[PDB]
C-alpha cells in the first residue's frame, strides 16, 4: 500500500492518517492498524507494543511511558507506508517541560499550549472539535487551530464553527466517528448553513494567531510570542474563577484596560492590610494580605525576557516600598516572601536564589537553628531588601530615568 | 564589656577574604560572619584556616 | 547643607558628587562624608554600614554583598541632600547578570559593558582616567564615556585625551587626587595644547558610541547595539591575546574584510585536521581540531537575535557537512560536540537541550549504563545531525532560497 495524497502546513495527525485510509485499498482505519500492527509484529516487538490499535491515543503526549517507543513507531509508519522521513512526526503533537504554572503543556511547530486549553485532551465522555463547513467545501481536513478551545470562528470563510449534528443534534467528532467529511447521524447533503460573525471578533482571534511580532492599543495583541499570549489567558481565568468560560471576548476588553485594573486591584489589599493582621507585619507573609499574585504570574524563564503582566505587578511593589520608609515601626513593605515568591521577582531558578542565601547576599528573616533547611514555601525574606537587591540591577524600563 | 568583646572589636580586621569585602569580618578559623550567620572562608572552601 | 548643581546626561556618580563639594560649605569630600555618616547613624544603621567613606568604593558594581543596602543609603543621600528621587541612582554604574562569555558586565543607561573595559576597576595601583582638556574649559565635569578603555579622543573638540601631568608626568586620575578641574601637581595655568587627531579614527569610534541602527561597509559598526559591538570586541582580543592590547584602529580594519579573514583561518583547520589525529573522527571532539571557536563565540541569549560572528561560524558549518557526505569511512563532520557547544549551535538553554535528550529527540555517540549524567564539557553528541537538526528550523537567511 503506498498512500499518495500527502499532510498540509496545519494538518492535523488524525486528519492525514483518516484521509490515507479514505483511500480504498482499506474499509476502515482499523483494518490497516491491525495490518501495520501485523507488520511490526513481525519487524520490531518493542515498536509494535508501543504503537496502539486505535486512533485514540496515537498523539505522543499522550504516551507517559513509551514516549521514545512511540516515534521509532511513527518513523516504521513512515519508512513502511512509502512515505517521505519526518513526514508524520511534523504533524505530531510532541511533548513539553514548560510548566504553565503547575500545568503540563503541549508543543506544537514552534509553540506550546497548556493541556487545559485543548479540546482532545483526556477523551470527555461526549466532546466536539468543532468545524469550519465551507472550509470542508474547498478540502476535506482537520486544521490544528480548531483543537484549540478559544477558537469558535475562523478565518478566510468569515463564518461560526459548527458543533453539533444538523440531524441527531449529537456533537461533531471526526476522532470517535472515523470520518472528516461525514456524520455518523448521516450530513446527506453538502455542507450546511451557518451564523455569520459578530464581524469585528475575528480580527481578535487573527490578532491572537499572528505569530511574534507588531504592537498595537491592547497590551494582549502587542509584540507578544503566541505561547505568552496563552499564559495571559491562564493567567485571567484562574483569578476570577473562569476555569470552564472559553469566551475570547470576556478577555480582550478586560486586558484593553490592563494597566489601571490590576493597579485598583492592588490598591485596596494596601489601604486593608492593616484590618486583616492577627500579628505584627514583620511576622506575616505576602501571599496572607495580597493572595497568590506572585506565584500566579507568569514566569520569565524565557530568554530573561519579562511578561507585561510580571512588569506591571513589579512596578507597583517597587511604589510600595518608595511610599513606606524604613521606620520603627513596621508597616505593609516589612511582609515576608518564600524562596519561589523571591525566585519570580528575580526572574532567575531556585537554586540560583538558594545560592545567594548560601554567600549571605539576601539575608533571611530569623535566624535557623543549623539543622534548619529552609522551607520552600515557608516566607522567608521580607519583601523590602528583595526589591532594593532588584534596584540594585538596572534595566532599561527603569522609572530613574524617568 | 566582656573581655572578649573588647577582644572581638581589636580582632575585626579580616577583610583578606575576598577583593571588595563589604566588612572586616573578627578573626576565624572558618571565616563566621556573627551578624549575617554563614561562614565567608566554607570548610569546601581553600580559603578556611586548616 | 543644600547643593544647586543638577547632574548632566551622561555625568559620572563620582563627578557630580565632587561638583556638590566644589561648593564651598564642605573644605572636602571626606567632610561631606563623614557628616552624612553621621546623619545616616541617627537614620538608618544599615545604610550607615553600607554607605562608605571614601569615593573609591561608591559605586553599585563594587558592593558585591550588600548592594540593597548601598539603593537605600543611595536614596537616603538624595532625600538628606535637597535633590529630587533617582537623581544619584540614573548616574549610578548599577550591576548586570549577563556574562561576556564567563566575564562580569557593568550596567549603564540601556548599555551593558564587560568590566575588562571599564578604568576606574579593581584599583590598579597607579592608573589614570583620561580627560579633554579644552572639554573642561567649557564646562567642569567628567563623562562617563571616559571610563571605557576604547575611548582616546575628544570629538567635542576633535583633539587627543590627556593621560599624565604637564609639570611632574604623573598620571591623572579624579577620584585619587578628587578634583575635576586641578592636578595634585599644581595645572597652575590654563588646560594645556594637544595633539589632534588621525582625523579618520574620530568617525570610527563616533559610529561605536551611536546607539541601535545603521548599516555601512564595515560589518562591526553594521545595524547592531551598543553592547553587542562589545561583544565583538572581546570576541576580537582573546582569539589573538590582545588582552592589554586596546587600540580602536587594529579592530575595525581586521573586521572590514570579516568574511575573508575568518574562512580562510577555519580552511586551514578542515585541510589539517587529519594530520591532527590521535584517534578516528568518530572518538575525536570538537575542540581538538577547531579549538574553542563555538564556546568563544558571542552567544544568542538576547531576542533569539544571532551574532554577525555567529552567523558566519554555523554558515561554514553548513557548507561543511555539505562537502562531507554520510559514508562509511568517518569524516570532519564525525566530531564530537559537548551539550553548552550544541546550546550555542541551537541558541537555546542548556536545560532545553537536555530535555531534547530526556526525550530522545538528539541521540548521543554510545550509550551510557545506567548510572552516566552527561559531563557538560565531554563531547557527547556528533557535529553532524545536530546541524540538520538546526536546518529543520527555517530562518530568512538560510542558504536553500
Amino acid at each position: 500500500f503506498s498512500p499518495k495524497a500527502r499532510a498540509f502546513s496545519d494538518e492535523s495527525l488524525e486528519s492525514y492518517l483518516l484521509r490515507v485510509v479514505s483511500e480504498n485499498f482499506f474499509d476502515s482505519y482499523e483494518g490497516l492498524s491491525l495490518a501495520i500492527r501485523e507488520e511490526l509484529h513481525e519487524l520490531d516487538f518493542e515498536a509494535h507494543g508501543a504503537f496502539p490499535v486505535d486512533l485514540k491515543r496515537l498523539n505522543v503526549y499522550h504516551a507517559k511511558h513509551n514516549s521514545h517507543f512511540r516515534m521509532r513507531a511513527l518513523g516504521l509508519l513512515e519508512t513502511l507506508l512509502d512515505l517521505p522521513r519526518y513526514e508524520l512526526q511534523k504533524l505530531a503533537l510532541l511533548k513539553s517541560d514548560i510548566k504553565f504554572n503547575s500545568s503540563v503543556a503541549l508543543y506544537n511547530n514552534g509553540v506550546d499550549i497548556p493541556l487545559r486549553f485543548i479540546r482532545h485532551h483526556a477523551e470527555e465522555a461526549v466532546d466536539s472539535i468543532p468545524v469550519c463547513s465551507q472550509c470542508l467545501a474547498e478540502e476535506a481536513y482537520i486544521k490544528q487551530s480548531w483543537h484549540i478551545k478559544w477558537v469558535n470562528a475562523c478565518t478566510k470563510h468569515q463564518c461560526a464553527l459548527l458543533h453539533n449534528c444538523p440531524e441527531c443534534y449529537a456533537p461533531i467528532n471526526y476522532i470517535e466517528n472515523e470520518s472528516i467529511t461525514h456524520c455518523s447521524c448521516g450530513f446527506e447533503l453538502s455542507c450546511a448553513s451557518t451564523s455569520p460573525v459578530n464581524t469585528l471578533s475575528i480580527e481578535h482571534l487573527n490578532k491572537l494567531l499572528d505569530k511574534g511580532e507588531r504592537n498595537d492599543s491592547n497590551p494582549l495583541f502587542n509584540n507578544m510570542t503566541l505561547t505568552e499570549r496563552f499564559a495571559a489567558l491562564l493567567w485571567y481565568q484562574e483569578r476570577y474563577s473562569q476555569t470552564d468560560n472559553f469566551c475570547l471576548n470576556d478577555a480582550v476588553n478586560y486586558f484593553s484596560k490592563w494597566p489601571a485594573v490590576f493597579n485598583t486591584e492592588l490598591d485596596e489589599l494596601s489601604k486593608n492590610a492593616e484590618m486583616k493582621l492577627i500579628d505584627l507585619f514583620n511576622k506575616t507573609e505576602f501571599k496572607f494580605i495580597f493572595g497568590d499574585a506572585i506565584l500566579a504570574c507568569p514566569s520569565t524563564q524565557k530568554q530573561s525576557e519579562s511578561h507585561f503582566i510580571y512588569r506591571a505587578l513589579l512596578d507597583y511593589l517597587v511604589t510600595l516600598v518608595e511610599s513606606n520608609p524604613k521606620t520603627k515601626k513596621p508597616n505593609a513593605a516589612d511582609l515576608l516572601v518564600s524562596v519561589l515568591e523571591a525566585a519570580t521577582l528575580l526572574g532567575t531558578s531556585v537554586e540560583q536564589v538558594y545560592r545567594l542565601y548560601q554567600n549571605g547576599i539576601l539575608q533571611t528573616a530569623f535566624r535557623h537553628k543549623m539543622n534548619q533547611r529552609i522551607n520552600p514555601y515557608k516566607g522567608a525574606f521580607f519583601l523590602r531588601h528583595v526589591i532594593e537587591y532588584k534596584t540594585s540591577f538596572g534595566n532599561d524600563k527603569a522609572r530613574m530615568y524617568l | 564589656f566582656n573581655s572578649v568583646k573588647i577582644g572581638a572589636a581589636l580582632q575585626s580586621i579580616d577583610d583578606w577574604w575576598d577583593e571588595d569585602a563589604s566588612k572586616r569580618l573578627r578573626v576565624h578559623e572558618f571565616g563566621a560572619d556573627k551578624e549575617i550567620g554563614v561562614a565567608r572562608r566554607p570548610p569546601d572552601s581553600e580559603q578556611n584556616f586548616y
